RNA sequence: GAACAGAUACUGACACAGUCCCUUU
RNA sequence: GUGUAGUAUCUGUUC
């Protein structure tokens, strides 16, 4: 009456995914997160013929993967945070061919708890610090900083508890060498409770709050607030320092908001809308997802809608100021939860469901013949699709 | 009236009669504070306490009575503020530890119960006093409440106060409290360091000099305290500081040295190296100071400035060495003591900084010097040199010069002092293999000082054999290990009580090195002069000689005959006594290995006919030898002979084998699942509201059961039992209560939430107080473990027409 | 009334849609297939000798401990997540020996008594028999 | 610390520091006070590790010679992952006997 | 006096508990439950056909005020 | 079953000689 | 042999 447990199919679905060099060369390599299952692969841009190279499994449920690397290395070190209570940094041997355990440190109990550390998984772009933080009430800090090994050390975890908080999303702001910064859409629930008019939910919008994390005095304080009028979903990184001006968007229903810190007064921008829908016009829109591709020369933003619209996001900006916002049409692709532009025009497209294509950008689209949009023009957007002409696929999974 | 007239008798109760009635009358004053009243009290209490006739023990239940009686009154203490303070000053004024840290606690829950307008109101007038005795301890109390109720409350006030102009007291009274508070809080002001920088940074340039050393000292106080980090708000201190350094000259002067070397190691290195090159000058120059407390600053500065990896150790090893080793090797300062504990830690820290080899090579030529302190601290220093950094930097010269002088500094010896056995052992020890030449001579030193006037020193002797067993061992040796072992075997005879207890410690490292067979004495002559060793009653010959005997029943039990097996169990039957914890663990140990090697019958019987003492401290300790024999031997074959024990109508007796049941299912582990048959009828006659010590039994019997058995699926077994325990929640005693609530917790993990969230949602909303009191803990305790598995467990609740109450997720179908 | 009872439990971590206990390859025996919305298949094997039962115990017993999990997750606490793990042996954990360090498999195989190439022939019996 | 209802642990989020245990407490649970099957180690807070609190034992406070670790039931229980367990309590029956030897001597 | 482990958690209920507050807490732990887990919330996918992160928006601004208004 | 006062037992692998972990104008 | 908490069982007087 005893049974045993076999596996013949091994799991298809892509949850996360990640680019960078984790093999510490110049080949760009894909970590995809599957539910229980880590898998690395990597193209060829010889043939086209995407090989795996590791799949082990976790035994575990995973909520986050983030990839970073060292100010002056030249490794990915990849950190995932999963339903456990702590947190582990892993590493890519290619002549072991497998994963070695670096870091290991515990911060409560295990599973999926709303107040457990392990959902969003903040990293500063440079790679100086990471930042965990959960449903409600927890956040922590982690100082990754580096011995005269050559090797990295992992300090004590900070103290950023908020009482009775909700968090939406979490990410890293590009500072350019100074103290970190980090920024959440903060949300307070304390007032709902407490009236029993019914008159909760109704006029009260969503705060966004900047953290610093001040490295001489190794604590973290509440600096801004600035409430919105809006119900934003989640972030977009903008990179600054040299190349661009730092700041955040603010992805919302038929609306994308630049922010920063200082002078830059709040900009609006319309979604552009396609010619003559078959849906409810009074249903909004919103964006799934995105991608950064940070080439030394400019960077350019992308962006997917419900219906599985491409754009593309270009900041006109000036040395200190932003003079508007221009959007554009790119290309139409099936619905996808996670997109990463690779090197050499490589894209990686992971579609929610069904099959997963790799497409190669063949033109630019510098310039292109359809209009684009911009905030500078007053008063909705309409556009007519068109078929696949600036990507062609090449190869399907 | 009757309420002063009950305070007075209550309080002749309490420090006056047998400990019983002063815990009655403590009971009494705790259950029946809510109406005694304040006033009256504490115009009864103060006079007493404040008279100079009290003593440790009344002063100690006098301030144990007032701490129990704090949180009895929450806000009924407020206008004797002062006068509770003018009292409870002195006390922590006393430098006594326990005494200071305990009217610590106690300001600070008078603080926590009061607030800041209070406390303000109460402890202006005494600001500008004039007293120093009185304005330390009150700067001491500022520090006690300022750390109560927190720190930014009290910052303004300090702001203001040091940012007056009246007169020097009340900066000096701001500045101790600042003082006070950064060297009591510790790394737990670091988020608020300006608070105090602000304060501090105005008084470096005042003409007074007492000010500004006060602030100099405050400065250090503050670099001490946040160590790590902290250069970025410090970095404007530096320029009064060293204006003060190339200005001043005296007890400023160290102060500020003192400061500055503190403030060093919080930066990086370049700053760090060009700042201590600066202040070389001056520290050539304060090294021929007179003034011990200014050898010891500069000492301490020193080693501050060593322990950065800032500075070349080349260019440190070419520039200090020489004139710190020609000015601080003297006698004069080695007289007191703090001086010399201070240059052994000093000349540690530069030995471990620059190297070994120098070091040792300056320092060994200093042993040949007749005076017994310069003597023991060298010896000291050494000792702590080899086992800090190791003896991987020795050549042969070294090596001949340094066992030299050990052997010329182990020729005379008069202090009774261990630090010689330990530093010889360190050093022996760190040497390894390369002593291998010396160990005859030594070996005959220690043979003629073990033989000769009146047997002192036998003890040391007998430490040195057990040290050297493994260095010998590792030596290839065997006759000079045959001529320790029977040296000791002739040398075992001394009545000596700690002489005879560390020859024992020696023959049981020896037993432990050598091996049992090939040792030249033989077991079966050493056991017949053992045996009566053990009747003696002193701790460590008893503890030495139980131990040894344990090992010689582990590892020699083939050469053994049975009649002094039994000889030696009747003897640890009333050995078992012994208060020693440790003793005790090793008898229960040696009658693990006794019944491993003989038949578990006799020893066994003879276990279970000792549980008739009418004392509580040996029957768990019988309780914990059988768990023991019956976890060393096999299972089954000690449960027949422990069920038929239980019809013995003594509860005793039935208490024992409940603890003998539960000690050995915790001690199996997983292979209990198939002895949980047997034990099914005991535990269903123990549930039964007997006796509320068998309940508690049969609850902790349960729970190290099914934590045992937990990952193998026996819940069939174990959701029986279920039923019987869960009735005994409802009860008052604080033990069986915690010992059903680990029940139900060790239960949990090995039978599902389910069984108990049923359980707990009947009672959940009971129309009484004490069920819902005691059904919501129980619904805590499982809902702060496995949360998670806790959705697909809860049950449908219909909702009213106002709001809704089912999920419809849930209800998908696809 | 005539309340059943539970004779196993077992946790995949994935929603399962589909149950059949049919045979897969010609000739072989009957197994209990299933398939899951996240798109594994898995089949369950009852075993034929109980001496190959403890020996596949003994070796998960071990792994469990001297193997563990990459994120550092509780295996046994993972698959006992709503309800404990009943007359149900692991099969990954099993089959992750072959990656293993040399050094760990000389060594758990010193502590079965056994030859490693054994133990990969003795794992990869089932799976040839049931594939 | 299970028999003394007077004591109360930090309970604070753990840092790297590493608790020690002295010669008396050397083979003892930390929580439960258990003798069997030490398993993982204990982390205490980094307030409670600085300056004379450097290498103390958590229970009494002594020299630190030996580490501190997890029993096996503990682990199971997921009782080690909770704050520090160091004591800051200075327990009562501790000044009790050192005041009845200083009265007694 | 052994209850400061009952008293720094989220959610921990006590003696004068009433139903709202307990079937808001298990609603809001529901939530952060489906949030969590990725088939549980590809099953919701799937039967209404909508995409993830409508799910997750519809989600997250329904966790604010469920059960309807307190009273 | 509320109390002002006495006597006898049981439970917590509870503890028992610590000399020092010390500290400014 | 001593001390540190808790619990249980038998008594003087009074509701
Ligand atoms: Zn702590
Ligand atoms: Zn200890
Ligand atoms: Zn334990």
């Amino acid at each position: 009456m005893f049974l045993y447990n076999l596996t013949l199919q091994r799991a298809t679905g892509i949850s996360f995914a990640i680019h960078g060099n984790f093999s510490g060369t110049k080949q760009q390599e894909i970590v995809v997160s599957r539910g229980k299952i880590l898998e690395l692969l990597r193209p060829d841009p010889n043939t086209g013929k995407v090989h795996t190279l590791l799949t082990v499994e976790v035994f575990g449920v995973i909520r986050s993967l983030m990839a970073f690397r060292l100010t002056g290395g030249t490794k990915d070190y990849i950190v995932v945070g999963s339903d456990s209570g702590r947190i582990v940094i892993l590493e890519y041997q290619p002549s072991k061919n497998m994963f070695e355990k670096i870091h290991q440190e515990t911060f409560g109990k295990s599973g999926c708890r709303r107040i457990v550390p392990g959902q969003f998984l903040a990293v500063d772009p440079k790679g100086r610090a990471v930042m965990i933080s959960a449903i409600e009430k927890q956040k922590l800090v982690y100082i990754l900083n580096r011995d005269a090994a050559a090797r990295l050390t992992i300090s004590s975890p900070l103290e950023a508890h908020k009482a009775n908080t909700l968090v939406y999303h979490v990410v890293g702001v590009d500072v350019g060498f100074e103290n970190p910064m980090f920024a959440c859409l903060e949300m307070d629930y304390e007032e709902a409770d407490n009236d029993p008019t019914g008159e909760a939910a109704a006029n009260t919008q969503q705060t966004l709050t900047f953290y610093e994390l001040d490295l001489g005095l190794n604590h973290v304080v509440r600096k801004y607030s600035e409430p919105l009028e809006e119900h934003g979903n989640f972030l977009i990184t903008v990179p600054g320092g040299s190349d661009g001006p730092s700041g955040v968007l603010i992805c919302s229903e038929n609306y994308i908001t630049y922010k920063n810190f200082g002078d830059q007064p709040d900009i609006r921008c319309p979604i552009p809308r396609r010619r003559n829908d078959l849906d409810d016009p009074e249903r909004g829109m919103i964006f799934v997802c995105s991608a950064t591709h940070k080439t030394k020369s400019m960077f350019f933003f992308l962006a997917q809608t419900e219906q599985g619209d491409i754009f593309k996001i270009t900041l006109e900006t000036d040395e200190d100021m932003v003079t508007e916002i221009r959007l554009k049409y790119f290309d139409t692709v099936p619905v996808a939860a996670a997109m990463c532009v690779l090197k050499t025009g490589f894209l990686f497209v992971a579609s929610e469901f069904g099959n997963h294509y790799l497409y190669q950008i063949a033109h630019l689209g510098d310039d292109d013949e359809e209009p684009e949009f911009s905030s500078a023009m007053p008063l909705t957007f309409f556009f007519q699709p068109r078929p696949l002409k600036n990507l062609v696929l090449v190869d399907e999974l | 009236e009757q309420k002063e007239r009950k305070i007075m008798k209550l309080l002749l109760k309490i420090k006056n009669g047998t400990p019983p009635m002063r815990k009655a009358a403590l009971r009494q004053i705790t259950d029946k504070a809510r109406e005694f009243g304040a006033g009256p009290l504490f115009n009864q209490i103060l006079p007493l306490l404040m008279s100079p006739t009290l003593e440790d023990q009344e002063r100690h239940l006098l301030v144990k009575v007032i701490d129990r009686i704090l949180y009895k009154l929450d806000d009924l203490v407020r206008p004797y503020v002062h006068k509770i303070l003018v009292v409870i000053e002195p006390l922590l004024i006393d430098e006594d530890y326990y005494a200071r840290v305990e009217g610590r606690e106690i300001i600070s829950n008078l603080a926590k119960a009061a607030g800041l307008a209070t406390m303000i109101s109460t402890m202006r007038p005494d600001i500008d006093n004039m007293d120093e005795y009185v304005r330390n301890t009150t700067a001491r109390a500022f520090a006690v409440v300022a750390s109560a109720l927190g720190i930014p409350s009290l910052l303004p006030f300090l702001k203001a106060v040091c940012k007056s102009k009246k007169s020097w007291q009340a900066r000096h009274t701001g500045i101790k409290i600042v003082q006070q508070i950064a060297i009591l809080m510790g790394c737990a002001i670091l988020p608020h360091l300006r608070s105090l920088v602000e304060i501090i940074e105005h008084g470096l340039v005042d003409e007074q000099q007492k000010v500004r050393t006060i602030s100099a000292l405050a400065i250090a106080a503050l670099a001490e305290a946040a160590t790590p980090y902290g250069i970025e708000s410090f970095d404007s201190v530096l320029k009064p500081l060293w204006k003060g350094i190339r200005q001043h000259r005296g007890k400023g002067l160290a102060a500020f040295l003192k400061a500055i070397g503190y403030l060093i190691p919080l930066m990086d290195a370049e700053y760090a190296n060009y700042y201590t090159r600066e202040v070389m000058l001056i520290l050539i120059r304060e090294f021929q100071s007179p003034d011990e407390e200014m050898k010891k600053i500069v000492l301490k500065v020193v080693k501050q400035c060593c322990g950065t990896d800032g500075v070349e150790a080349n260019y440190i090893k070419t520039e200090i060495l020489p004139p710190f080793f020609k000015h601080f090797w003297q006698h004069r300062m080695a007289l007191d003591r703090r001086n010399y504990r201070q240059l052994v830690d000093t000349t540690v820290e530069l030995a471990n900084k620059v190297g070994a080899a120098e070091i040792i090579s300056r320092i060994v030529d200093d042993l040949k010097d007749e005076a017994e302190q310069y003597r023991k601290m060298v010896m000291e220093t050494i000792e702590k040199i080899m086992g800090n950094l190791g003896a991987a930097d020795i050549d042969h010269k070294l090596e001949e010069q340094l066992i030299d002088g050990i052997l010329y500094a182990f020729q005379e010896q008069t202090t009774e002092d261990s630090v010689m056995l330990n530093g010889f052992g360190t050093v022996v020890n760190a040497l390894g293999k390369r002593v291998k030449p010396y160990l005859p001579q030594i070996c005959g030193t220690v043979l003629w000082r073990l033989n000769n006037k009146s047997a002192k020193v036998r003890q040391q002797a007998a430490d040195l054999i057990s040290r050297t067993a493994v260095v010998m061992k590792t030596c290839q040796e065997e006759k000079l290990m045959g001529h320790l072992g029977v040296v000791l075997y002739e040398y075992l005879g001394e009545e000596y009580p700690e002489v005879l207890g560390s020859i024992l410690g020696a023959l049981k490292a020896i037993v432990n090195v050598i091996g049992m067979h090939k040792m030249t004495p033989p077991i079966k002559d050493l056991l017949p002069r053992l045996t009566p060793i053990l009747k003696n009653r002193h701790e460590k010959v008893q503890e030495n000689c139980i131990d040894l005997v344990g090992r010689i029943a582990d590892r020699g039990a083939e050469y053994v005959s049975a009649r002094e097996w039994m000889r030696i169990c009747f003897e640890l039957l009333e050995l078992l006594k012994a208060h020693k914890k440790a003793i005790r663990r090793a008898t229960v140990n040696t009658f693990g290995y006794i019944a491993k090697a003989i038949g578990p019958h006799d020893v066994l019987a003879t276990l279970l006919n000792n549980l008739k003492v009418q004392e509580r401290q040996n029957r768990v300790c019988t309780t914990v030898a059988i768990a023991i024999v019956a976890e060393t031997c096999s299972p089954f074959t000690v449960l027949p002979a422990l069920m038929n024990e239980y019809r013995v109508p003594e509860l005793n007796v039935q208490n024992g084998v409940l603890k003998s049941l539960s000690f050995l299912f915790e001690y199996i582990g997983e292979m209990g699942k198939d002895y949980i048959y047997a034990v099914t009828p005991l535990l269903e006659d123990a549930l039964m509201d007997r006796d509320l010590v068998h309940r508690q039994t049969a609850s902790a019997v349960v729970q190290h059961m099914s934590l045992g058995v937990y990952g193998f699926g026996c819940e069939d077994s174990l959701n029986h039992l279920l039923n019987y325990v869960w009735p005994n929640v409802f009860e008052t005693s604080p033990h069986v209560i915690q010992a059903v609530m680990g029940a139900l917790e060790g239960l949990r993990v090995a039978i599902g939430p389910c069984r108990m969230l049923q359980y707990c949602l009947q009672g959940l909303f009971h129309p009484a107080r004490k069920v819902r009191d005691v059904y919501w803990k129980i619904y805590n305790s499982i809902y702060i473990g496995s949360q998670d598995a806790l959705i697909a467990h809860y049950p449908r609740i219909y909702n009213d027409d106002k709001n809704t109450y089912i999920r419809y997720e849930l209800d998908y179908i696809l | 009334s005539q309340k059943a009872e539970v004779i196993m439990n077992y946790h995949v971590g994935e929603t399962v849609l589909s149950l059949q206990k049919t045979t897969l390859i010609p000739g072989g025996s009957e197994s209990l297939v299933y398939t899951t919305l996240s798109g594994g298949i898995g089949i369950l094997v009852p075993f034929t000798s109980h001496e190959d039962h403890d020996f596949f115990q003994h070796v998960e017993m071990h792994l469990r401990s001297e193997h563990p999990p990459l994120c550092g997750r509780d295996h046994l606490s993972f698959r006992s997540y709503y309800f404990p793990v009943k007359n149900v042996i692991d099969g990954d954990l099993c089959e992750q020996f072959n990656s293993m360090e040399p050094n760990k498999q000389k060594n758990v195989s010193e502590e079965l008594d056994r030859t490693p190439p054994e133990v990969s022939k003795k794992l990869e019996d089932i799976r040839t028999r049931y594939a | 610390a299970k028999h003394h209802p007077d004591l109360i642990f930090c309970r604070k989020q753990a840092g790297v520091a590493i608790g020690r245990l002295c010669e008396k407490c050397d083979g003892k649970c930390v929580i439960c006070d258990s003798y069997v099957r030490p398993c993982t180690l204990v982390r205490i807070c980094d307030e409670c590790n600085y300056g004379s609190y450097q290498g103390r034992c958590v229970i009494c406070g002594g020299p630190g010679v030996s580490d501190a670790y997890y029993c096996k039931e503990c682990t199971i229980q997921e009782k080690d992952r909770d704050g520090c367990p160091k004591i800051v309590n200075l327990g009562s029956s501790k000044t009790d006997l050192f005041y009845e030897r200083k009265k007694y001597g | 006096q052994l209850e400061h482990l009952q008293s720094k958690y989220i959610g921990t209920g006590h003696a004068d508990t009433t139903k709202w507050e307990w079937l808001v807490n298990q609603h809001r732990d529901s939530y952060c439950s489906y949030m969590g887990h990725f088939d549980l919330l590809n099953y919701f996918a799937i039967a209404e056909n909508e995409s993830k992160a409508r799910v997750r928006f519809n989600l997250m601004e329904k966790m604010l005020q469920p059960c309807g208004p307190p009273a």
